């Protein structure tokens, strides 16, 4: 068959790139040294770093790992300091938000207080991960759609951690710190406030990630597909339209009677995915503040459907004949 | 349409469980009283709430039934020993719970 | 917590709130996407009456690099082909076009191009994005199989020549373009392929789209150092349009 | 009538692919959708042994199905096919809006400055973590997901009824249980 | 020369079933058996690619190449 | 033995000296820990007992 | 659910966890045997065993007495016995007062 | 047995000596630890058996 443009024949490899410069003087924080990955070289680019070194970069790092380390040595401890018990229930323990009783004050260290001081440094890590992507595209004289695509999450992670809790006035509305810990939260959660199905918000949510899914994959298959007229190359076709553009186009318009642009379709992808975390956090706000039971809201509203058929096994078999006796 | 349904394995249907045979093999059908029969409280020297029983009832339950089920092959010999009296207060509860919570 | 009036609540207030933005804004991206190919035509390359729902939006200018200009859009189309040999196969619209001569020569169908700048693309530091590896310094094979020397076959088992070098993207270190240097018997000169449609092996490098005859009327580089947009296009679609013109049973139906 | 619908979709896509004289990767992507939608539909009652096992087709009915076949296994955030295709889901979501973003983020430059090119998205990823993906890795990667995400999806929904009948949390037995543990 | 890495890799899956096959004749369960397999693929098929297909085919240029770098160590 | 120098003409003494800090406080920190482990001679624990 | 081999569908719908008017019939025997287990629990099973039972059979952590849950009798299955009649044989056990051969 | 110094004509001397400076290590490890999971060679539990 025809080559399909997944894996590359041949590579090649020559000087590594050290990056594009301007008054700003990027070069002065960027650090020296690169390898090349043949493995990663068969899917996308071989070449590793460099990377930049700022003042945001490194609170980050430092704080982010304050907490991890918090976070794992309260973990040991609650097992006895035993390597192996530490290893066997990795997936089970977690770092609990405090009790309902000390509402919004300062819990002990033994029933929340670790819990606030690594969600402190948590909070401080990622705002200053957002300052450095704000600033990246500041000095490189660029847009700044990627600190708003950021914020768009960020906003959602707040509203999960911060703004909620506060709204109903305990800090033990928060997220626990683990892995099977933290479903547990969601299942408690959507069992407790009602169903979050009914809830219309989380329904936008949906809708919006299966949206942003079915969108990549779409122009994941369309880039592909016209990658022989030079598809990839993007931007250059955006300044001088090519033939791959126009079958690009042609083939949707003729699929679905309606097409876009190389530059409009960035711009499709761009909104369907931050209106999944806007629309998450707006659901979220909304539950116990304003609505306690969503299966009632829907009853109310008209839209929960009924059903005439009856309830348990023995209006349909018997209990022998379904054992087979 | 709900999908409300419970799902097994055909192979595990047709396993009965495994003791339902080893009860039917530890059971006996009970015998009439008769006309003026014998008490067991007038054989041996026992506990009131198994004196009114005859002596036949008294022995295939005590023996055929109650020394097999709980594993204690000598239960109700000594009535010193702990077992007998935590015994005799298990027949009471399990008559509560037959009577009571129907 | 209450209700302004009959069941109406925060929430609903926030659900309408949101309608109404997704409103605007389904308004605005498919406004946003129309500055290309429009005002629509008819078959016939006159205005037609009808232009949809949406009305044109306004104008934005970029700023192109290297000196090159502005574009400001929508506008005129620039692309746009002068003299194209096709003929209607009806009186009104919605049926296709029959070509007139050659389509794979004429430039119609799969094998249409698009009149873009007659110069090289360029990377940041203002040199031809594509260069030959002759002309690369520093830069060699690191993986894969080495397709220099390797002969050629064509798409009906024909050798035609040997892959004589190849043409690199030395911004992003990728291969674009093979050469090819065609025998005396198919041909003159040398040629271009482009990689996504080929298939090295261990002995040879194989173009299933088009025929051992078909060689010799690949557009060739004014250049032998540097490619422009326009010829990259005709090389390209010249090589796109083998997969159905090359042959009369890739046009009829398969069944 | 709707198993029919969607194989002439995709033959009809095919076919404008065909005309086109592009590659054929959309249709291959949507098989994998109708494949899901097969398995949901036909594969999974076929092996249960009745038909009645299928999602009904209504706007806010066909959640409560969800919701209670979730619910027949205790616990389904305890699948780990479930994980692996919510994890890629996720992957997907952030890398459209970083892909987005870079892409128009380079076509769109403050007022009064001159366009970008892939060079500069380049040196940001780089800069930014210290690798870059490149213009055509990423649409590589992008569509990978997705097509994981689906038949990771369809393998979930296809082992939780004729393959397991108990309960999900206690499938993790064999690693809490292993001889090694002390 | 990937044909070396990927057999490799099958030499690695290969010994990762037969780990399996005894650790069921041990005595364990399937789960506990391909857990350890899948160990020993990724870590014996990274060892047997790293270091024999490390070893490129060379009998002369290999000395002059190490001697090479020989002579650019010492001056640097 | 009298020809054991010979090893820094073989491994350049910078990676030497980094690998061998690091492998010796991370060895240290594990056998501290795991006498943390034990019941016997846990210290904190031995002078709680004994006031 | 692992007490009777059942799962959540079974007595409950899901969709409303809380609605009297979605249940199934068994949901009421289960209301039942909650009722049945405390009363057994804090009645009979605790306070026999903290006067008779050896040290040996205290537990690990705080020295409790055994006590006894769905399991103690289902053990795995929807009925006990999966619904045999174990009672028909044995009047004795049945009723509190006398025993009726009837 | 006496030109078996040959091997250095073969064997890279450093990848070699990382080789094997790795498996000591991970098998004087191993070794331990399997005489930790034991009941008659743990000196740690005798240590309390015997206080
Ligand atoms: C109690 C509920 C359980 C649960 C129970 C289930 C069950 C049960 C299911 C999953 C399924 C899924 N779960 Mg889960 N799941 C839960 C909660 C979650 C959470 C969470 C808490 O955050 C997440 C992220 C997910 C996410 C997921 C995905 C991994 C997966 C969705 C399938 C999919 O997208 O296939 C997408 C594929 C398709 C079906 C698309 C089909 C499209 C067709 C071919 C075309 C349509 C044409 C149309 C008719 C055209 C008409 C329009 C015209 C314009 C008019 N679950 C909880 C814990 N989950 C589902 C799954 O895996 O399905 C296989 C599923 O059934
Ligand atoms: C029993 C389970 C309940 C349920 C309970 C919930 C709850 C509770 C929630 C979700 C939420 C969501 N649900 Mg739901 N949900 C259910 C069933 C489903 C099903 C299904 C059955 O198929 C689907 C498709 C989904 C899926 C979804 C998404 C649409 C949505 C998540 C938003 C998002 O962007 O997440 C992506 C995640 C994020 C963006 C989190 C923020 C990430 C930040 C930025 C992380 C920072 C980085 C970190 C600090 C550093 C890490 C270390 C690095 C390596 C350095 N739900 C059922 C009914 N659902 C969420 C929502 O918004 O609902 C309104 C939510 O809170
Ligand atoms: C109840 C007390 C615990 C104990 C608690 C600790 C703690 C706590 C620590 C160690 C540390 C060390 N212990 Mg001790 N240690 C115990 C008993 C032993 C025994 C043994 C077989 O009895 C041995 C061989 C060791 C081994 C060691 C060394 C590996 C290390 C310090 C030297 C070093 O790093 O250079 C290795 C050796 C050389 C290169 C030197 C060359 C020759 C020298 C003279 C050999 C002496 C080393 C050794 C300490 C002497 C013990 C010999 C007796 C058998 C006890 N310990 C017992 C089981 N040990 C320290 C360390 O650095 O850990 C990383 C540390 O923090
Ligand atoms: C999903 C995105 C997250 C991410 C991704 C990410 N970071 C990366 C990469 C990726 C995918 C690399 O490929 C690159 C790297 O070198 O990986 C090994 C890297 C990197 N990001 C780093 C740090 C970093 N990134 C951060 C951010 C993030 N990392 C994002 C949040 C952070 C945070 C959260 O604070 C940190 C601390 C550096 C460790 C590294 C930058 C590379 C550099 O500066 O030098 C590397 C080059 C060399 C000197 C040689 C290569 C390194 C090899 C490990 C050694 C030899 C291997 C051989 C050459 C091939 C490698 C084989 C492959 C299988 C990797
Ligand atoms: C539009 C919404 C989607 C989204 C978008 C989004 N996320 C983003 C961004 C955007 C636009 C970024 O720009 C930012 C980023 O850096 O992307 C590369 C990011 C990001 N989103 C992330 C995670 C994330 N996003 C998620 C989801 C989503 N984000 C949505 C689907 C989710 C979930 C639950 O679905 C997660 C878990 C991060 C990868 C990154 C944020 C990085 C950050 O905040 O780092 C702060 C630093 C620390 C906490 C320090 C960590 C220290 C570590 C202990 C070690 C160092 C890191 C190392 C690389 C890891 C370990 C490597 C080992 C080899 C040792
Ligand atoms: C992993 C693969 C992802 C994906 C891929 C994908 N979908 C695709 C494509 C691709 C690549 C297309 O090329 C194709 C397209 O043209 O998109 C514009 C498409 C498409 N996928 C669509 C939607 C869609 N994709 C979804 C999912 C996904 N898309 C996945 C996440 C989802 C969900 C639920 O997540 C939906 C709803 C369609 C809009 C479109 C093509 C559908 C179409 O038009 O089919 C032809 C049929 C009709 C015009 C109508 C048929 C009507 C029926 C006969 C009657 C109704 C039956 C149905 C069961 C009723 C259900 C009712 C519900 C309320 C329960
Ligand atoms: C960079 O590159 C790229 C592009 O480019 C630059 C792109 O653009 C895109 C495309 C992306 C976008 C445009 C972004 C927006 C996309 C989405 C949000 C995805 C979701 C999409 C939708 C919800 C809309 C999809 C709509 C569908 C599937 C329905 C449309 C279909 C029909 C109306 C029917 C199809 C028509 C047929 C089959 C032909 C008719 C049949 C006949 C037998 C003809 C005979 C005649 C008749 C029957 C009578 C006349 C018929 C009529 C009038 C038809 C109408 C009939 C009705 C009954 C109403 C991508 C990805 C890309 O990466
Ligand atoms: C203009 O174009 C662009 C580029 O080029 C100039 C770029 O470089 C980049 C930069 C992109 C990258 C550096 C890579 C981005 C990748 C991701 C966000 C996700 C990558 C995938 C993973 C981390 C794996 C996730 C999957 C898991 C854990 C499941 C386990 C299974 C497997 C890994 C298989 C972007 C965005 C871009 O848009
Ligand atoms: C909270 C407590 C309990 C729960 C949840 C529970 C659950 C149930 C349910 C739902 C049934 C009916 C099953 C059906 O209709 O097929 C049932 C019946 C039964 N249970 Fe339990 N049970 C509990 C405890 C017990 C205990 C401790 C006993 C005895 C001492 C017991 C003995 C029985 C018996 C004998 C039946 C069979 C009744 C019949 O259908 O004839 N159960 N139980
Ligand atoms: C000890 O051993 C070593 C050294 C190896 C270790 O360090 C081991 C470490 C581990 C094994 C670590 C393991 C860690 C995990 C498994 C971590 C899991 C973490 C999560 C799932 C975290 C989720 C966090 C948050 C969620 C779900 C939502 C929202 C959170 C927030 C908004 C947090 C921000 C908090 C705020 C704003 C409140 C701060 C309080 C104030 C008073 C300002
Ligand atoms: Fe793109």
């Amino acid at each position: 068959p025809e080559y399909q443009n997944i894996f590359t024949q041949v590579q090649v490899q020559g000087p590594a790139e050290l990056g594009v410069d301007n008054e700003n003087n990027l070069t002065e924080e960027r650090t020296t040294g690169t390898g090349f990955s043949q493995l990663i070289g068969w899917i996308g680019n071989a070449q590793l770093g460099p990377i930049y070194l700022g003042w945001f970069g490194i609170i980050s790092l430092v704080t982010g790992t304050l907490w991890f380390n918090i976070v794992g040595f309260n973990m040991l401890s609650q097992v006895g300091y035993s390597i192996p018990e530490f290893i066997r229930q990795l997936f089970w323990l977690a770092l609990e938000p405090p009790s309902p009783e000390y509402g919004l004050r300062m819990p002990p260290l033994d029933d929340g207080g670790w819990f606030i001081i690594a969600s402190f440094f948590l909070l401080v890590s990622v705002i200053s991960w957002w300052l450095r992507t704000y600033q990246l595209a500041e000095m490189h004289k660029m847009g700044k759609h990627v600190a708003w695509a950021f914020a768009a999450a960020i906003w959602l992670f707040l509203v999960l951690g911060l703004f909620r809790p506060i709204l109903m006035g305990s800090w033990s509305e928060a997220v626990p710190y683990g892995i099977f810990p933290h479903l547990d939260w969601t299942t408690a959660f959507s069992i407790r406030y009602g169903n979050l199905y009914y809830n219309p918000f989380h329904a936008l949510s949906i809708v919006f990630l299966y949206g942003s899914v079915l969108l990549f994959a779409m122009h994941g298959a369309t880039i592909l597909a016209v990658t022989r007229f030079g598809g990839d190359r993007e931007l250059e076709q955006i300044y001088d339209r090519g033939t791959a553009s126009e079958r690009a186009g042609l083939f949707w318009r003729w699929t679905m009677g309606f097409n876009a642009t190389m530059e409009g379709i960035h711009r499709w992808a761009w909104w369907f995915a931050v209106l999944t975390p806007i629309t998450g956090g707006i659901g979220i706000l909304l539950t116990g503040t304003v609505v306690d039971n969503w299966f009632l809201w829907a009853v109310e509203h008209n839209f929960a459907p009924d059903y005439t058929q009856d309830y348990g096994y023995e209006a349909y078999t018997t209990y022998d004949g379904f054992l087979g006796r | 349409g709900t999908g409300m349904s419970v799902p097994e394995f055909v192979s595990d249907l047709d396993t009965p469980d495994p003791t339902i045979e080893v009860f039917l093999a530890s059971t006996s059908d009970p015998v009439i009283p008769e006309e003026g029969a014998q008490t067991a409280g007038e054989a041996y020297e026992n506990v009131d709430p198994v004196l009114a029983d005859l002596t036949v009832e008294n022995y295939d339950r005590l023996l055929a039934a109650m020394r097999s089920w709980t594993g204690i092959p000598d239960l109700l010999e000594d009535p010193d020993h702990y077992q007998s009296k935590v015994a005799i207060n298990m027949i009471q509860m399990n008559q509560t719970i037959n009577e009571e919570w129907a | 917590e209450e209700t302004f009036f009959g069941n109406f609540d925060l929430a609903s207030l926030s659900l309408w709130l949101f309608y109404g933005f997704f409103a605007l804004l389904i308004y605005y991206l498919q406004t946003e996407n129309m500055r290309e190919g429009y005002p629509l035509e008819d078959e016939d390359g006159n205005t037609a009456a009808n232009q949809g729902p949406f009305p044109l939006p306004k104008e934005k200018t970029f700023k192109l690099q290297h000196g090159r200009g502005e574009l400001t859009l929508p506008g005129e189309d620039v692309q746009r082909r002068d003299n194209l040999a096709l003929r209607k196969t009806a009186h009104g619209n919605g049926f296709p076009m029959e070509p007139t001569g050659d389509p794979m020569l004429d430039g119609v169908g799969p094998a249409s191009w698009s009149k873009r700048r007659d110069v090289p693309e360029l990377d940041a530091h203002g040199h031809p994005k594509i260069v030959p590896m002759s002309a690369a310094e520093g830069f060699g094979v690191s993986a894969g199989t080495d397709p220099r020397g390797l002969p050629v076959m064509a798409g009906d088992g024909e050798i035609v020549g040997l892959v004589s070098d190849m043409w690199i993207d030395e911004a992003e270190q990728l291969v674009r373009y093979l050469e090819l240097e065609l025998d005396p018997e198919w041909g003159d000169g040398k040629r271009l392929v482009q990689r996504q449609m080929v298939r090295i092996k261990s002995d040879r490098v194989k173009v299933r789209s088009i025929y051992g005859k078909h060689f010799k009327n690949v557009p060739k580089t004014k250049s032998p150092n540097q490619v422009t947009l326009l010829e990259e296009d005709k090389i390209m679609a010249y090589y796109a349009g083998g997969t159905l013109y090359a042959d009369e049973s890739r046009l009829e139906p398969q069944l | 009538c709707a198993i029919g619908a969607f194989v002439s979709w995709a033959l009809r896509e095919v076919e404008i692919c065909r005309k086109l004289g592009m590659g054929y990767h959309v249709p291959f992507a949507f098989s994998v959708a109708i494949f899901a939608y097969v398995t949901l539909v036909v594969f999974r009652p076929l092996l249960m042994g009745a038909w009645g096992h299928g999602f009904p087709y209504g706007i806010w009915s066909h959640l409560d199905w969800v919701s209670n076949t979730g619910y027949a296994y205790l616990h389904f955030h305890y699948n780990p096919a479930h994980m692996l295709a919510v994890t890629f889901f996720f992957t997907t979501t952030l890398a459209l809006a970083l892909h987005g973003a870079l892409v128009l983020s380079a076509a769109n430059p403050p007022k009064g400055e001159e366009v970008k090119g892939p060079d500069n998205e380049d040196t940001f990823f780089r800069d930014f973590i210290g690798y870059s993906i490149g213009t055509l890795g990423i649409h590589r990667v992008g569509l990978l997901l997705a097509l994981n995400a689906g038949f990771w999806s369809a393998v979930c929904i296809i082992i939780s009824g004729p393959v397991w009948t108990k309960g999900w949390p206690e499938w993790w037995n064999w690693w809490l249980e292993m001889p090694i543990w002390p | 020369d990937m044909t070396c890495t990927i057999t490799c890799w099958g030499i690695g899956v290969l010994l990762g079933i037969m780990t399996t096959v005894g650790l069921m004749v041990v005595g364990w369960s399937f789960l506990q058996g391909a857990f350890m397999g899948v160990l020993a693929w990724l870590i014996v098929g990274g060892v047997l690619a790293v270091a024999v297909c490390g070893k490129d085919n060379a009998e002369q240029i290999r000395a002059e190449m190490a001697a090479a770098r020989e002579r650019v160590r010492g001056a640097t | 033995m009298s020809k054991f120098y010979k090893i820094w003409l073989i491994f350049d003494p910078r990676r030497v000296f980094v690998a061998q800090g690091v492998f010796l406080f991370l060895l240290a920190a594990m056998i501290h820990l795991v006498l943390l482990s034990t019941e016997h001679f846990n210290w904190f624990e031995l002078a709680a007992a004994n006031a | 659910s692992n007490s009777l081999g059942r799962n959540c569908v079974f007595c409950h719908n899901s969709r409303a966890f809380y609605d009297p008017a979605q249940h199934t019939p068994q949901w009421a025997t289960a209301m039942l045997g909650i009722s049945m287990v405390q009363e057994l629990n804090n009645e009979w099973i605790v306070p026999i065993g903290e006067a008779h039972l050896p040290p040996e059979r205290l537990g690990p952590v705080y020295n409790d007495v055994p006590k006894l849950a769905c399991k103690t009798c289902h053990k795995g299955y929807q009925q006990p016995l999966q619904g045999l009649n174990v009672v028909a044989d044995w009047p004795e056990l049945a009723t509190t007062e006398g025993p009726f051969y009837d």
